């Protein structure tokens, strides 16, 4: 016997995460993973938003948000794969040209 | 509901386009060329133009629960339809230097189209991401097209993640809003509780990352220094019109944008994209980046017009002329700027200070540079002016003092940079698509000409299409 | 001699117990630990799904097809760990093509079972054993039994035949850097799989507990025996198939055969 | 049912904590792998059956397959380890740890405003999501196969292969 | 049940791991080419459409079988147009 | 118990290092007999052939890197000693560098040598030290009365 608050805070929790990951960290391959890790928390906080009003309203855009995840880290990754073949430097400052 | 034959109608923008995907895709692994993919890009899209007529000939109408089909969607959708004619035009004669694969470009920019005319139709919550989704993957792809330069692959990289990252703030605003009502549906929502308005700025969040608002800009000049300039007239002009469209709706029709709490914020975020825009826009010598830093204050505009929606009717009228005016002087200006690239040549070298004479090297294409960046200031005689002016009467018919105040002293701001550039076309000088692309921009500046001194007719298919 | 098969695996097994257990210098051990466990613990719970008897069934859950769908796509997690775990650039390219072919093959059973779902219109394994009542779902999905089959095999069961070896130079086969009992677990590991896609199978395409003249649960018994021979026959037979013929009838030739496996189900169920 | 919740959320609390605190990357590989199988524990507690097996098989069965052959094929342990722990110190993780706090506070505060009006597991069977899927949401369906041509199309573009 | 059986396998794998106990950088042109695996991450994402459609097709009839039939052709097209531009081909 | 031992009479895998020569008879022996055997996870290697000085140290890495549980069977004359070859370019005997437990005297040995020494290895595999104060009944011993108390032969000019 959980309510929504619980779980939503949960999902907040892991959004807020996922966002401080995005922010914090230098290489690319760790801000595409906190990005995967706060589409999981809205795609947390939007299943039990679908289960609280005891409809099939959870699993009809859960499926298209875990489609746009997968899309995104496949072009991600394909990026990655092509800049660390362009330059061996994988840090953010090799690639942070037209400052200002 | 089923399918009926008024419903196939009514889809049939989204139609045409996604069958000229499937042709497209089977064109290319036929035969690979570039001459056979423009020529059937540019069809599908001008059939989708011609197919405008029939969804005319229906009436207002819903298709399924996720969209409504109304006839704004009519004229939201042809704005997105020429600027996907307008930047298929300007690509040829950029791509026909490009070493290899010359043939995705136009798959990609088909696949944006379809994105574009989905966030027309709108009145689910999820359509809204179907769409915002749609356009993204090719504009996630095309800023990265010609990934050999140096800076094409740090622009692809930067909105790659940057537009991910908004997607997710609205995707998660999208269910806590969910959590009170007990539908997504734009209408009914709002069936003034903290979660809904908190979820309703967590899409404001999501939302003002490609409206290019206050706090989100920071992509806006990157990616536009480092995209193909045909990627650019795409990026700047279709892919904010559609989404402006999407975001007006879901304020028109919820019941809790009626509230002032939610429209005390989007004004203070008006205000500042206005200040915070055409302050730093007057430093920039590079055009790509100019141009980006004008579309924080376009778009700053209309937001000081969707305030004042729900006080007077005139608003509806106001958004969608100003949309009408934006898209035509931008897609003059960045086809001038990718006219200068008629080759591939690597990195185009486009600059303030590279622009320096220019009438004596090409005096037409001057000519049309000039009479469109005199259009974005707000000098008359220019579709700029009407649409200014319209927002100038929407500010004032809602007594926002402060709003219309700031659009007055931004345009006494921001008149300095328009007119530098409008000078320095004339100081002293330091194939068939082309000419094809000329006329493009050629006819943009006859339209922007006569519907400044005579505005009469475009208002009257303006109110045709508003409901 | 010894008269029994089994024997043979029996002392195997007793062998690679009391075995010295050597660590690896200049790699990591959490890994070199937990790659086995994922090929087996896989295999082992994917057994959790049968409908063994309605009154000893190991599970009464509502869905039995997405844990083992989740199983399949989990096991390349092993080969993937060990590949990494190898610390060597030729066994580890080794471990990266297996498990390209394997996420390559692995496309197929899906697809292929979702015609019996679709038919059965059930998760509960329940549904499916009752559906298989007077007319079994074999006679019409020839092409996804088939599919099925060729997927089920092609998960590390050997038929491939780059497991410990490497048609293409520059790379070596991934079982050579674990030797203590974790290669016994291996083995037992790909036994439970054979013995749980072959069980799967007989229950999830055959009919399972019908019973014409004889106590059902000794008729899927036996049923289960008969295509364990037949699977053993066909993978005797079955040659070595070398990574590029395996490439060149992949993703070309049972994509389109599974989807107008889907439509001709489809059209026929109504 | 709430001892099972409980623990699995904190299960998913410590994986996804574990997996923002380590350097190697296989180990948070690992973690987040925990980190979705708790998720989808979640899922089948309350009651989404078709979320808790279709986060696995796709999500934590092809997508983070694609994240590990990336991690694998870079070869990136054993090189740059020292200078990422260096500038990764604890008083840079409190700078921006305390401006997401912010926004956990403020949605906290948000969600605690509201009732409860608790919800029983319902279990959703397939037999609903096979109707709604195809009630008015079968463009949705259309359009989003059209979204996946164009991950594919765009994937396969800017990841193109040379002879290098 | 499953949770008994769980906690058996969870208890066989303790017992096993226990008793074992107290028994006693540049590749250049190398590897590369994963994105056959990067196809079967999308396509997984689409046939995962196939996995939510096959439970309930009875109440779906002719216009579900249209669009599937639209779906798996826009697949079909999308999969030869990867074979004929040369991405699906011979890989390392 | 001692079902350990018995686990390990009853199976037992075979690592074939044959070498130019003398191999030709352990594959007539191999394939009646029984792609099984595999580097570090076998624990019997059959060392046959001319041990070369060249290649001594690969035989001292395979013999590293099999587990704590080593057997090794010699096969053949040149891998007993050096053999017939007592030159600069042959050691002179397997035993110099690892510890021999079974000798296959021949040139080469034949498949059914190879036969009893699997018999005589299992046979010491059953007596665990390692000698057990068993070994020492050899086989010069064992069938010796057998071997004295033959008198006549075939004559060679018969087939
Ligand atoms: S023992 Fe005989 S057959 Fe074997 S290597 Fe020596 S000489 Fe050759």
């Amino acid at each position: 016997m959980i309510p929504l608050q619980h779980g939503l805070i949960l999902a907040a929790i892991l959004f807020v995460l996922g966002l401080t990951g995005l922010v914090i960290r230098r290489n690319l391959l760790f801000m595409l993973i906190g990005l995967e890790i706060m589409i999981n928390a809205s795609a947390l906080a939007f299943v039990v938003a679908g289960s609280y009003w005891g409809q099939t309203d959870g699993q009809v855009m859960y499926i298209l948000a875990i489609s746009l995840a997968a899309a995104e880290a496949s072009i991600g990754l394909a990026l990655l794969l092509q800049l660390h073949r362009r330059r061996q430097n994988l840090n953010i400052d090799s690639v942070s040209e037209m400052r200002g | 509901m089923t399918i009926t034959p008024q419903n196939l109608i009514a889809l049939l923008p989204l139609l045409i386009v996604g069958l000229t995907v499937v042709v497209v895709m089977l064109s290319i692994a036929w035969r690979r060329n570039h001459f056979l993919n423009a020529t059937l890009s540019v069809i599908g899209l001008n059939a989708a133009l011609v197919s405008l007529w029939f969804v005319g000939q229906a009436g207002a109408m819903d298709v399924t629960p996720l969209m409504r089909v109304d006839g704004f969607a009519m004229l939201y959708t042809g704005l997105v339809l020429l600027a996907s004619l307008a930047t298929c035009t300007f690509a040829y004669p950029w791509l026909e230097g490009y070493n290899d694969n010359k043939d995705e470009f136009y798959l990609l920019v088909l696949i944006a189209a379809l994105g574009g005319i989905l966030l027309a139709n709108a009145n689910h919550l999820a359509s809204l991401f179907l769409g915002i989704e749609l356009i993204s993957l090719p504009l996630f792809g095309l800023v990265g097209y010609a990934f050999r330069q140096k800076r094409s692959l740090e622009a692809s990289i930067k909105y790659t993640i940057l537009s991910a990252a908004a997607s997710s703030f609205l995707l998660f605003g999208m269910a806590l809003v969910y959590a009170q009502s007990g539908d997504l549906s734009f209408v009914a929502l709002g069936k003034n509780e903290p979660l809904l308005l908190a979820g309703f700025g967590l899409m404001i969040v999501g939302l003002g990352f490609k409206l290019s608002l206050v706090p989100f800009h920071l992509w806006t000049p990157d990616v536009y220094q480092g995209a193909p300039a045909p990627v650019s007239t795409f990026l700047a002009t279709a892919s904010k019109i559609a989404i402006f469209g999407v975001v007006m709706r879901l304020f028109l029709y919820a019941p809790v944008g009626d509230s002032e709490a939610i429209r005390v914020v989007l004004a203070i975020i008006a205000f500042a994209s206005i200040i915070f825009g055409n302050l730093m826009a007057l430093s920039q010598t590079n055009i790509k980046r100019l141009l980006g830093y004008s579309s924080i204050s376009h778009l700053g505009y209309l937001l000081v017009a969707l305030i004042a929606l729900q006080t007077g009717e005139m608003s509806m009228e106001a958004v969608g002329v100003y949309l009408a005016g934006y898209l035509f002087s931008s897609l003059g200006a960045f086809g001038v700027v990718s006219l200068m690239s008629s080759p591939y040549r690597g990195p185009d070298a486009d600059s303030l200070f590279s622009y320096r004479g220019l009438f004596w090297h090409r005096p037409i294409l001057a000519a049309v540079m000039t009479v469109m960046m005199l259009s974005l200031a707000g000098i008359p005689m220019t579709l700029g002016f009407i649409g200014k002016f319209y927002v100038l009467a929407v500010g004032v018919q809602a007594h926002l003092w402060w709003l219309v105040g700031a659009v007055v002293v931004g345009s006494a701001i921001g008149l300095y940079y328009y007119l530098r550039v409008a000078v320095s076309l004339y100081l002293h000088a330091p194939n068939w698509q082309y000419s094809a692309g000329g006329i493009v921009v050629l006819i943009s500046a006859l339209l922007v000409l006569v519907l400044g001194v005579w505005p009469q007719p475009l208002i009257s298919i303006v109110r045709l299409a508003m409901p | 001699v010894g008269w029994g098969g089994s024997l043979q695996l029996v002392a195997d097994m007793i062998k690679m117990f009391f075995k010295e257990d050597w660590i690896p210098k200049f790699s990591d051990r959490v890994i070199f630990t937990l790659a086995p466990m994922i090929a087996f613990t896989s295999l082992l719970l994917a057994f959790a799904i049968v409908p063994v008897s309605p009154g000893w069934v190991v599970a009464d859950l509502n869905i039995g097809i997405l844990f083992f769908l989740m199983m399949a796509g989990l096991a390349v997690y092993a080969v993937l760990f060990a590949g990494w775990s190898s610390n060597n650039k030729y066994s580890l390219l080794g471990a990266m093509r297996a498990s390209a072919q394997t996420l390559s093959y692995e496309v197929f059973l899906g697809l292929s079972l979702m015609g019996v779902v679709a038919q059965a219109g059930s998760f509960n394994m329940t549904d499916i054993v009752n559906s298989q009542a007077h007319v079994w779902n074999v006679i019409p999905q020839f092409f996804g039994f088939i599919t099925f089959a060729i997927a089920g095999v092609a998960v590390c069961h050997r038929h491939p035949f780059d497991q410990p070896e490497a048609e293409q130079e520059l790379a070596d086969g991934y079982h050579i850097e674990y030797s203590g009992m974790k290669f016994g677990l291996f083995f037992v590991g790909e036994y439970i799989g054979i013995v749980t896609i072959s069980a799967l199978m007989v229950t999830l395409f055959f009919g399972g507990w019908q019973g014409p003249l004889l106590p059902p649960f000794i008729w899927f018994a036996l049923k289960t025996a008969f295509f364990m021979m037949m699977f053993i026959l066909i993978r005797a037979s079955l040659p070595r198939p070398r990574y590029d013929q395996v490439m060149s009838f992949g993703w070309k030739i049972c994509l389109p055969l599974t989807l107008i496996n889907l439509l001709v189900t489809a059209a026929v169920i109504l | 049912m709430e001892f099972a919740f409980y623990i699995c959320g904190l299960i998913a609390i410590l994986a996804t904590l574990r997996v923002i605190t380590h350097t190697n990357p296989v180990h948070a590989l690992l973690y987040l792998i925990i980190s979705l199988l708790a998720i989808s524990g979640v899922f089948f507690s309350l009651g989404a059956y078709f979320a808790g097996a279709l986060e696995i098989i796709v999500y934590a069965g092809a997508i983070m397959v694609l994240f590990v052959f990336v991690v694998m094929m870079l070869n990136l342990g054993g090189s740059e380890i020292e200078q990422e722990r260096q500038w990764l110190k604890p008083q840079v993780w409190i700078g921006p740890a305390i401006l997401s706090a912010i926004m956990l506070v403020v949605i906290v505060y948000a969600i605690l405003g509201v009732n409860d009006q608790g919800i029983d597991g319902t279990p959703i069977s397939a037999k609903a999501v096979g109707i709604t899927l195809f009630g008015p949401y079968v463009l949705a369906v259309e359009l989003a196969s059209m979204l996946l041509l164009a991950g594919l199309v765009v994937a396969f573009h800017v990841g193109r292969e040379e002879r290098a | 049940a499953f949770a008994i059986f769980l906690i058996v396998a969870i208890g066989l794998c303790c017992l096993m791991l226990v008793g074992g106990w107290f028994l006693g950088a540049r590749l250049r042109l190398s590897a590369k080419f994963y994105l056959v695996a990067m196809f079967f991450v999308i396509f997984d994402v689409e046939a995962l459409y196939l996995f939510a459609w096959s439970t309930s097709i009875r109440e779906s009839g002719w216009v579900g079988f249209v669009e599937a039939a639209i779906f798996i052709f826009v697949l079909l097209a999308g999969l030869v147009y990867l074979v004929r531009i040369g991405a699906l081909d011979w890989t390392p | 118990n001692d079902m350990v031992n018995w686990g390990r009479k009853n199976s037992i895998w075979p690592y074939n290092f044959g070498l130019s020569c003398c191999y030709v008879e352990m594959v007539t022996s191999f394939t009646a007999v029984h792609l099984r055997a595999s580097p570090r996870q076998a624990d019997l290697m059959v060392v046959a052939g001319t041990c070369f000085t060249k290649m001594a140290p690969v035989i001292q890495r395979l013999y590293d890197q099999m587990l704590e549980p080593k057997w090794v069977i010699s096969m053949g004359a040149c891998a007993n000693s050096g053999g017939m070859y007592d030159i600069y370019s042959v050691v002179q005997g397997v035993d110099k560098f690892i510890p021999v437990d079974v000798y296959i005297p021949g040139c080469p040995p034949r498949p059914e040598a190879y036969m009893q020494a699997l018999m005589l290895l299992q046979e010491s595999i059953g007596k665990e030290q390692g000698v057990y104060r068993a070994n020492m009944q050899s086989e010069r011993e064992r069938k010796r009365g057998e071997r004295i108390a033959v008198t006549n032969l075939r004559t060679p000019d018969e087939i």
